[PDB]
């Protein structure tokens, strides 16, 4: 009974409809609403420069070409009539590869109300660029951009808005954070213009603030370093007639010092400059070379100054430690604070 | 240590269902093919029935559509349901654990066995 | 309104197998490329990543139409309803169109017949790469395209006004090179199906060498530096002179372990492979001219006093001889 | 017989349309669903989820496609799917699935007289899943699968659990290398979005991992490095070169060692239980080569002194030590 | 003409033809002739317990709806008219992830003979599970399954067979092996019946038998662990007042057999049991772990009793390469004869 | 002009039955195929593959497409392909293959006056070779790429390259970074199988490793390790401690450097050359520490035969060590 009514509107409507055409075409400027909705921001891959987010994305526009009457005043629709309609062709500017879901079924929505009010949803998975300058990594922060608009329509034809203050209209749900080594500490939403020589183009503009955590590098890289210092400087109160045992001393704390810088600067992706890890990591090789420099004076003026040598390596107990902390205490409060 | 026990058995009168247990211990037989075989007085070590991991039945060509195998896998056992029973089932029905290694079918295949239960069908 | 009359009477009578102008003369087709961003370049492999808007703009008389609009701008949902040339790239190892979350393309048509059909892609091309030079070497990576079914006779490709655009080219993706400039050219291929016209942009790259020369040659001179400066200590044949120059040699083989992971794995010498193993050679006859010292020390007076005197002359001078043929090889020969 | 089959099931597609749900603009079209876990793997704790293998099926009345005439149900070609109306499905934490198809897409679709619909699915989907590994290696986890409808509310469509607690079988039949399934738990609730109302069913698994492997291959190494370090204590005073040698190198295999365990780990930036067993035993040869540093540096003036040092240590490392297992196995066992 | 005759009973034998409809609904059970023709038996992967496998899969079965009259007796068919009739839905019960290759066309092949036999032929790559015990590894043997069946009909509707006997119904090429690290011994086919929530159904099955090569684990594990053992007991044939040779030489050899260790485990899959190589590198740490333990005595009893130290260090020059020559004898009689 | 080309190709198109080969039921239809090959990359020894980029172009007639009145060859739109009948071509050993798609399908046909239709696509495949390492890195391989038809016996399709010798363009602009490319040959033979007689094209290549790569990486080390382990001959024997450890660290390194190699390299467990070359370095520095055990052990008593067995060590080992390398070096190359 009813549904015989229902279908008779739904192959009523697409009577001589070009789906070609944008609403509106030519006597007024097409507006589009757009929201999402994060269910969960994927992880930050540094090597590659990027970042997965999964999303609803949800677009509102009039179409006064699908008014209808009838006693339900919305139609939900799946996927058959939703592609036999003209929807907005939205690209993301700087998207890499991105997955439209189709498990079990197409993951996209078309609602329609009586005065021909359109509604369009769907679920993505956005995989997008995030532009990262490592010069303070570990302790640094970025601001991740996602950028989208229309592809082949200029801002004559469409124009995109939030659906509601631009704060609110970017939603994120408590739950959906799968960040192991950021801190997500805001958004900001923002809409401008771009100019390319096919015309100009509205765009659309999210940015996440990221803060990296820390602890697993001081855990990790750190503090094996600092050990590996500490014990360069074991070697300074061991007697000097012990020459193999400071040699091994010596040897074994450059070898360690070798294999944490190279593994430390195995993961970071391939930049062509200094971080403040590697700052760290050459000022702990350059205070156990200098160690190794110490020794090699001490055994120097061993049998013909003894005296001069034992003064060395006294003053040296003192002064390695004491510029090391030195060192730390600069480092740690010039790169914490900034 | 690993030990298959079994229940059941006993005699019948030419006919009625007779299940057959058999509970393993000391090892858990989730990823293996657990088995039953039969043993007539003298004759030879007969397979019956199998039953693996992804709960694919194998049969006998001699006891297809009478003999139902099951396994427990939560109790980690294994029944088999005996129905139709005739005097030339009379025999030492066995319970077997094993890979099926170069076959399922034989019984040389099987790492674990039972102790055995004497079935009895009298007419 | 009028506008579907237009496309219906457009696509009444058009067949789409057939190319413009079949039996007259070419197609001449019009090409632009603005480059987005150029993407890591995977020496490994062989390959770089490049994306790009592509633009070909193109004559068909069978698309004229008449009316008060001037340009008909569609979406992809003609794009397989008119012809389209059989545009390939063909040093492409793995390339795609972006359909999220529609199809990017875009399709322009004019009242006198002119098309334009843009779409965006993200290509992986294939670039020869010679590390001979390495860090001192320059790339010039090409980008081809031409027509994978019609011939020279058939369709015709040719730059535009403005042939290929580049924006912010400090937010691409290369860290290990610098971008240079590019070029644009035209050439003809012959096939064994025909000659086909193949047009190439060429990226020229050249790697900076800021952090190899902080990281490498300045640490390995400055190690070679103090182990000549041990040359005048060995007189003295003691421990700490001993200890002095193993731990040089220690201090060597460190930088060499550093020397050797900035690299991929190519089978043939680099310039930095040879000054490493150059400062290799020069520590290791460092401590074998303190093994004959001190074997020597008691016959020293005859010969070994001279022996060192000019051991202390000659390895300064060799090492600046080696210093100067090296950097006027690899700064004005090759 | 055949040729009237053809009829009426010709019959009933024609007219019929799919973009209309049963009882369109009427009370909701209720749907069971259920599920044969097949198989679980590839539990993975760098990338944060799950590989599952499983039939899903779902049973729903539609009134237009009710036949009499023949006893029998009709299990009809899987591309007659696409002729039909079937829910939109999906799942929530999923991040990569597919249905098989090989040799044809595993699909089925079967039909009853008074017009129930059987549709069933062989899925493979990889779905993500909140791992808290504080106590890693020691740690349970709960890891989860989430079903919803992407575009009907509760006033068009409902998710029940066919059967009750057996909707879902296979769980007892899995074995994990790593883990073992403690419980298996299904919960039936509706998500209120801005959108309305949407039923959701979920099913969640709780794993404990298994400790085997990380005693034979973790734990007891570090333990022997540590006796063996220990051995130091019982050598001459004046063997500088051997006592020295033995706890630097003690001390460079323990840094390899938990080097080697940074590089194969997952990037976990958080203290986990293993870091701290690791970090305890550096600890103790960090103070036995320290020890000797001092041992050395007095072995001279006062030999007896330090030749009663090593003896205390003798006792007071093995002590110290244990007491340090026992407290760090009765916080986390 | 004969191309215009073939046309003509090609465009008329599908007329009133439903292929949403098996043979012999409702009247019979439709009987499927199954072979199978191995390519290639690709490789087995230890760590995901799967393989990988090349076939061409055989079915046949008769649908009088398909008779026809003509010259010919055999038709070879065209992958497009091959998409118009019914076929079984058969499926892969272990199947992990198929591929049926289409490159440069489906490949696919169907033959329609004069009486109504359909014979129907694909090339498909299967990667299926195959658990495994690794209680025995590396020296233990497997078997690997291959289960097919219908997804959708029941066995009272459709049942499998083999077209020939069970034992030449399976026929692998001879280049077929590209296993490096097994052996193929042979194989077994059966057929057996499941039961699902929604039927019983029909299950064919073959059983491939593997036999592990232990060459690379000889010369990756068990060799550099016998030497590691000869070399500790080598040193206790270095004088006593020799304390840092002996020392140095106990100590590396311990980190070696624990570097060894640690290097065994990344073959082996993340098992909860130890295997037999488990077993023989813990025996081996252990003699190294005793010499050294042997050695820490004889210097506990050097310089106050030189005669017991004499006579520890003559007794352990004998009872350790005894003991570890019976430990080898009882371990490669225990494990080579299984 | 252009409706007389439009008219002519609808024509062709009209009545066409895909479902059927050229000159069904009679004659077989000859096919003759061209390969250009563009690269050649990633000779895989793990995974035991290769990869290949080429054009494939495929030769024959169909009397059914022929056309007068017009003196051109058509090209067509590749989609028109999907409306023509093409032979079921493909290649037994590939694992994973794709046409490309940017900017459109790379596919090309090409109709010609007389029938005669040009079929080509552009693809890139992954072929499996057996490869025999027994030989490795000395070792010459063979890999093939075979061309076969699926569905068609002898009697209704033939295959031939076209072209004679020059069917196959493009080896000599393949650049392996490690290979070289000796030779390739063309084979053409009917494989017998059960359903009977097939068709099938073979284009195969024999490379050869480069050795300059291997002489730097993996021998030099070796011979440098293995002399260092001579040193200590010339030293003094109440030198324990330097003697020692020169002699253990020289073997814990061989080792280090043998198995690193085995872990790095597929697992092919049967003895190779660079195996048979590093066990005899390590057998070399085995028994240069046990010479040293025995002169250690043997120094007190005969202090003057222990300094014999020092000298005729100087000499024996270098010489025993290039009678080695000169055999290896001879049974190999
Ligand atoms: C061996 O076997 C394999 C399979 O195992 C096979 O691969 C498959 O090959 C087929 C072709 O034979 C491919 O199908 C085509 O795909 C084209 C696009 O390809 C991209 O997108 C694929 C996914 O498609 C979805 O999304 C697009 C939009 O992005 C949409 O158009 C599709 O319909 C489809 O949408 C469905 O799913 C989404 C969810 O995902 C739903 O939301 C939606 O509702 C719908 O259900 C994707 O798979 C592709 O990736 C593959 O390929 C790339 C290389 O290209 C590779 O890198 C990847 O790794 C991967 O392999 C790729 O991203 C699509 O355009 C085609 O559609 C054409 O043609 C069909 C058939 O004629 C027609 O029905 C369509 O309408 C459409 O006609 C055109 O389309 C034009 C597009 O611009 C348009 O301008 C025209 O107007 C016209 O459109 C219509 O026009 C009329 C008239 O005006 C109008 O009335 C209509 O409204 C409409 O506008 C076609 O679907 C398939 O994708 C391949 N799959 C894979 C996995 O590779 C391989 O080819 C075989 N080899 C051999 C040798 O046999
Ligand atoms: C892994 O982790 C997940 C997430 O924590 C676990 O999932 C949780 O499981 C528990 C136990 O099953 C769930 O609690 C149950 O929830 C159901 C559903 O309640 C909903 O529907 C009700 C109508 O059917 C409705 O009344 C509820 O609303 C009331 O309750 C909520 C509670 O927050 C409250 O906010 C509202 O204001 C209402 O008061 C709600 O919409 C519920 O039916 C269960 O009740 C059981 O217990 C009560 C006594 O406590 C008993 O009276 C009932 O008869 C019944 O026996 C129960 O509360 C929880 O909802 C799940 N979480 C999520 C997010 O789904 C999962 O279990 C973990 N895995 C493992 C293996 O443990
Ligand atoms: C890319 O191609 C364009 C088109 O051929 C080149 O532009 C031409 O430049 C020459 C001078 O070198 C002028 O005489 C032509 O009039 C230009 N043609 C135009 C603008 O359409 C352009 O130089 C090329 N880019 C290079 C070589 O880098
Ligand atoms: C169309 O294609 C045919 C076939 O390739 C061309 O005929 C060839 O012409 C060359 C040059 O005269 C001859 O050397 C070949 O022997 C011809 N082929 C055959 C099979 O006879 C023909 O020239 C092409 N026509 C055009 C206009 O390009």
């Amino acid at each position: 009974d009813n549904t015989t009514v229902f279908t008779r509107i739904l192959d009523r409507l697409l009577d001589g409809y070009d789906n070609r055409l944008r609403p509106g075409l030519g006597e007024r400027v097409t507006e589009v609403k757009t929201d999402i909705f994060v269910t969960s921001f994927g992880p930050v891959s540094d090597h590659d420069m990027e970042y997965t987010i999964d999303v609803f994305f949800r677009q509102s526009w009039k179409d006064e070409r699908l008014k209808f009457k009838g006693p339900m005043t919305v139609l939900r629709l799946n996927n058959l009539m939703a592609s036999k309609i003209w929807t907005p062709d939205t690209f993301f500017h700087n998207g890499k590869k991105s997955v439209a879901h189709n498990m079990t079924m197409p993951n996209k929505l078309l609602r329609i109300t009586e005065d021909g009010t359109l509604l369009y949803t769907m679920r993505l998975t956005v995989r997008a660029e995030c532009p990262m300058h490592l010069e303070d990594f570990p302790m640094d922060a970025h601001a991740c951009p996602l950028k989208f608009g229309s592809y082949a329509y200029t801002r004559a034809e469409v124009v995109y808005e939030w659906t509601r203050e631009p704060a609110r209209s970017v939603v994120v749900a408590e739950d959906g954070s799968r960040l192991n080594q950021y801190d997500l500490l805001g958004q900001t939403v923002d809409s401008g213009i771009v100019q390319s020589s096919t015309g100009e183009y509205v765009v659309m503009t999210t940015h996440f603030h990221l803060k990296r955590k820390i602890g697993y590098f001081v855990i990790q890289t750190y503090l094996p370093c600092i050990m590996t210092v500490i014990l360069s400087q074991v070697s300074f109160w061991l007697n000097r007639e012990s020459v193999p045992a400071r040699t091994v001393f010596g040897v074994t704390t450059v070898l360690t010092m070798t294999t944490l810088s190279i593994s430390a600067r195995n993961s970071l992706p391939k930049v062509a400059y200094a971080t403040a890890m590697d700052w760290f990591i050459a000022v702990c090789y350059a205070f156990v070379f200098s160690a190794l420099i110490e020794f090699a004076t001490v055994n120097y003026f061993t049998k013909s100054q003894p005296a001069r040598a034992a003064k060395i390596d006294r003053l040296s107990r003192i002064a390695f430690p004491l510029l090391f902390g030195i060192f730390n205490l600069v480092y740690w409060a010039t790169y914490l604070n900034r | 240590q690993v030990q298959l026990q079994e229940s059941g058995g006993g005699l019948v009168q030419a006919g009625g269902s007779l299940r057959v247990s058999c509970a393993a211990s000391g090892r858990t037989f989730t990823t293996y093919i657990m088995a039953w075989f039969r043993q007539a007085p003298g004759k030879e070590r007969e397979f019956l029935a199998a039953m693996d991991q992804g709960r694919i039945q194998y049969y006998g060509d001699s006891v297809r559509g009478r003999f139902t195998i099951s396994r427990d896998y939560a109790k980690n056992s294994v029944d088999l349901q005996l129905d139709g029973l005739r005097p030339e089932d009379t025999a030492v029905y066995y319970c077997a654990a094993g890979a099926g290694f170069w076959g399922l079918r034989t019984a040389s295949s099987y790492h674990y066995w039972g102790q055995g239960t004497q079935v009895t069908v009298s007419s | 309104g009028d506008v579907t009359v237009i496309l219906n009477n457009l696509l009444e009578g058009y067949d789409n197998k057939l190319r413009p102008d079949i039996g007259v003369k070419p197609t001449l087709i019009h090409t632009d490329m603005y480059v987005n961003s150029i993407g890591p370049v995977n020496a490994i492999n062989m390959e770089y990543t490049i994306d790009i808007f592509f633009a070909q703009t193109w004559y068909d008389r069978r698309l004229k139409f008449n009316s008060t609009i001037k340009v008909l701008r569609l979406n992809s949902n003609m794009v397989g309803k008119i012809w389209i040339p059989d545009t390939f790239f063909r040093n492409s190892k793995k390339a795609d169109a972006h359909w999220i979350t529609t199809p990017n393309r875009m399709l322009r048509i004019w009242n006198d017949g002119r098309v334009l059909y843009t779409l965006r892609l993200t290509i992986d091309a294939e670039c020869q790469l010679q590390l001979h030079n390495f860090p001192m070497d320059e790339h010039s990576c090409p980008l081809e395209f031409s027509s994978y079914g019609y011939p020279r006779e058939e369709i015709v490709y040719q730059w535009k006004r403005s042939s290929v655009e580049v924006g912010d080219t400090r937010s691409w993706r290369l860290y290990q090179f610098s971008f240079v400039g590019l070029r644009n050219t035209t050439e003809v291929v012959k096939t064994t199906s025909g000659d086909y016209v193949v047009m190439s942009v060429y990226f020229d790259l050249s790697r900076r060498m800021g952090y190899f020369t902080i990281q490498t040659y300045i640490p390995c001179t400055l190690i070679v530096v103090l182990s000549w400066v041990s040359f005048w200590i060995n007189k003295d044949a003691v421990p700490a002179r001993t200890s002095l120059g193993i731990t040089t040699v220690l201090t060597m083989t460190t930088l060499s372990t550093i020397a050797r992971k900035s690299l991929p794995k190519v089978s043939y010498v680099t310039a930095m492979d040879l000054f490493v193993s150059v400062c290799f050679i020069f520590v290791f006859s460092a401590l074998v001219e303190y093994g004959t010292l001190h074997y020597f020390v008691s016959s020293q007076p005859a010969r070994a006093a001279k022996m060192d005197s000019y051991a202390r002359i000659f390895f300064p001078t060799a090492f600046c001889l080696f210093n100067l043929v090296y950097w006027v090889s690899y700064l004005y020969l090759g | 017989n055949m040729s009237f089959v053809k009829e009426t099931v010709d019959k009933l597609l024609k007219g019929y349309d799919i973009r209309l749900r049963p009882d369109f603009g009427g009370p909701p079209v209720c749907v069971g669903m259920n599920i044969d876990i097949a198989s679980i793997d590839m539990v993975s704790e760098v990338n944060m989820d799950y590989t599952l293998t499983m039939y899903f099926q779902q049973y729903w009345r539609d009134k237009r496609l009710a036949y009499s005439g023949i006893p029998l149900n009709l299990t009809l070609d899987n591309r007659v799917a696409d002729q039909l109306w079937v829910p939109d499905t999906y799942f929530l934490n999923d991040k990569k699935s597919f249905v098989h198809g090989v040799t044809v897409k595993n699909r089925m679709i079967r039909l009853h007289p008074d017009g129930t619909v059987l549709y069933g699915l062989r899925i493979t989907t990889t779905a993500a899943c909140m791992m808290d590994l504080r106590r890693y290696p020691l740690d349970e986890q709960n890891c989860t699968l989430e079903i919803e409808s992407y575009g009907y509310t509760t006033d068009d469509i409902e998710f029940y659990w066919r059967g009750g607690d057996k909707a879902v079988t296979g769980v007892e039949r899995i074995e994990l290398p790593q883990f073992s399934i403690v419980e298996h738990r299904l919960v039936s609730r509706n998500v209120v979005f801005a959108t309305g109302a949407y039923p959701r069913l979920s099913l969640s698994f709780r794993l404990k991992r298994n400790i085997g492997y990380f005693i034979l291959q973790t734990y007891m190494p570090s333990i022997l490095i540590t006796i063996l370090s220990w051995v130091s204590f019982w050598i001459n005073y004046d063997a500088s070169a051997a006592r020295v040698a033995l706890g630097i190198t003690t001390v460079l295999t323990m840094t390899t060692i938990n080097t080697h365990l940074r590089e194969t780990l997952p990037k976990i930036p958080y203290v986990k239980a293993i870091d701290m067993y690791l970090m305890g035993c550096f600890v103790f040869v960090f103070l036995a080569l320290l020890e000797y540093a001092f041992v050395n540096y007095i072995f001279f003036s006062q030999p007896a002194r330090a030749a009663a040092i090593d003896r205390w240590s003798r006792i007071v490392f093995p002590f110290t030590f244990s007491l340090f297992n026992l407290v760090y196995w009765l916080y986390y066992v």
